[PDB]
């Protein structure tokens, strides 16, 4: 279960 | 998770000159991957990310490109920064850094100046005995140095130490150290390193004998 | 002007555990962080990586099942407890903040790394250098150029520093990077490019400082005599 928009994004 | 690749794995080119590094990965990254720079004593830094997007500071002369499985990072026109060790990383499945490219400054041949050491007799008389042979600011880097005991050849007690390419000169320098028991180095009289080189008309023995002055 | 400082390194056992932390400049946060790792002449390797609300952890296959990897925002302190450790895992350990993400071709990117904490995994003890001149003679001379040095033997743990004259001679000097040997412990040589006129003129001192066990040495480099 790895997302990359979980460790990327724009706080 | 993911292999990443990096091929070549020595660069050798001229300030002025322009690079072409290779990362392949197992599987598709999709366009997550990102180039890091790193040199001796400090900490990677981000060049590129999301395969084309340069980092704020960034020269425009780097430039990354490719998808899914083929990337290339490219430094149109080598400034005397840029030699240094690049790691590709992908973000896709977890993170993955490649082994890394290193890039280092191209000069003309350059043969080895050799110089054995006898074992000081403070470490004799310690127990031990260290026979260094050195390698002074030669190049290119690939150089086999050969231990050789009244003409028998050595294997295994021997261990190489290069350092990094100088500032300067852009050549390497190494250290091989014969590691022998005392006991066994005053049996034996001849020791020497043959040393085989690029640069080198032929194979350079250095030697000595056990207690010359 | 946001950092990154990791403590807790040091000297351990095999089979003992160690704990890192990681801060981050002040407050939650809202950026994953990860633990990235460098063994001595090595590249990089990916350690483990958890999100910004700890929701989401993962491990390199190498360390699995003897890493624990967890987070405060509250304090925004990154850790990394380290389990059943092997000598395979002395590196520098850095702490890293690594986001990056186009969406709808926004481009932002955050990478903020510290400067890392060493990791040492072994059953040898410390202990203090044995200094042995590498010393001038026909055999290290070589038209006009002679070369001399010093045998930094049986160190543990790393680092030491070697210095010439007090740092008065820098030039034409190379002090090697560190070997391991079977016993483990470090050994490494100073060797420095003199003028062989000089040899009969010029005193010639390499310093010598290994911090982990307190030893200062200042040992003389003479020519081989009769
Ligand atoms: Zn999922
Ligand atoms: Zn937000
Ligand atoms: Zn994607
Ligand atoms: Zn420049
Ligand atoms: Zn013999
Ligand atoms: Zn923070
Ligand atoms: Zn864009
Ligand atoms: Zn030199």
């Amino acid at each position: 279960d790895f997302h990359f928009e979980v460790f990327n994004f724009v706080p | 998770q993911i292999v990443l690749t990096q091929s070549p794995a020595t660069l050798s080119l001229s300030p002025g000159e322009r690079a072409t590094l290779s990362c392949r990965a197992s599987q598709s990254v999709s366009n997550h991957l990102a180039w890091y720079q790193q040199k001796p004593g400090q900490a990677p830094r981000l060049l590129i990310y999301e395969t084309s997007n340069r980092a704020t500071g960034i020269p425009p002369r780097f430039s990354g490109s490719g998808s899914g499985t083929d990337f290339t990072l490219t430094i149109s026109s080598l400034e005397p920064e840029d030699f240094a060790v690049y790691y590709c990383q992908q973000r896709n499945n977890w993170y993955t850094f490649g082994q890394g490219t290193k890039l280092e400054i191209k000069r003309t041949v350059a043969a080895p100046s050799v110089f054995i050491f006898p074992p000081s007799d403070e470490q004799l008389k310690s127990g031990t005995a260290s026979v260094v042979c050195l390698l002074n600011n030669f190049y290119p880097r690939e150089a086999k140095v050969q231990w050789k005991v009244d003409n028998a050849l050595q294997s295994g007690n021997s261990q190489e130490s290069v350092t990094e390419q100088d500032s300067k000169d852009s050549t390497y320098s190494l250290s091989s150290t014969l590691t022998l028991s005392k006991a066994d180095y005053e049996k034996h009289k001849v020791y020497a390193c043959e040393v085989t080189h690029q640069g080198l008309s032929s194979p350079v023995t250095k030697s000595f004998n056990r207690g010359e002055c | 002007e946001e950092q990154l400082v990791e403590s807790g390194g040091g000297l351990v056992q095999p089979g003992r555990s160690l704990r890192l932390s990681c801060v981050g400049s002040g407050l939650f946060e809202e950026h994953a962080m990860h633990w990235v790792r460098q063994a001595p002449g090595r590249g990089l390797e990916w350690v483990s990586g958890i999100s910004w609300n700890s929701g989401s952890v993962g491990y390199a296959d190498s360390v699995k099942g003897r890493f624990t990897t967890s987070r405060d925002n509250a304090k925004d302190i990154l850790f990394l407890e380290m389990n059943t450790l092997r000598s395979e895992d002395t590196a520098l350990y850095f702490c890293a903040i690594m986001v990056a993400t186009t969406k709808n071709d926004f481009h932002y990117y955050k990478d903020v790394w510290g400067k890392g904490t060493t990791v040492t995994v072994s059953s040898a003890s410390t202990k203090g250098p044995s200094v042995f001149p590498l010393a001038p003679s026909s055999k290290s001379t070589s038209g006009g150029t002679a070369a001399l040095g010093c045998l930094v033997k049986d160190y543990f743990p790393e680092p030491v520093t070697v210095s010439w004259n007090s740092g008065a001679l820098t030039s034409g000097v190379h002090t090697f990077p560190a070997v391991l040997q079977s016993s483990g412990l470090y050994s490494l040589s100073s060797v420095v490019t003199v003028p062989s006129s000089s040899l009969g003129t010029q005193t010639y001192i390499c310093n010598v400082n290994h911090k982990p066990s307190n030893t200062k040495v200042d040992k003389k480099v003479e020519p081989k005599s009769c």
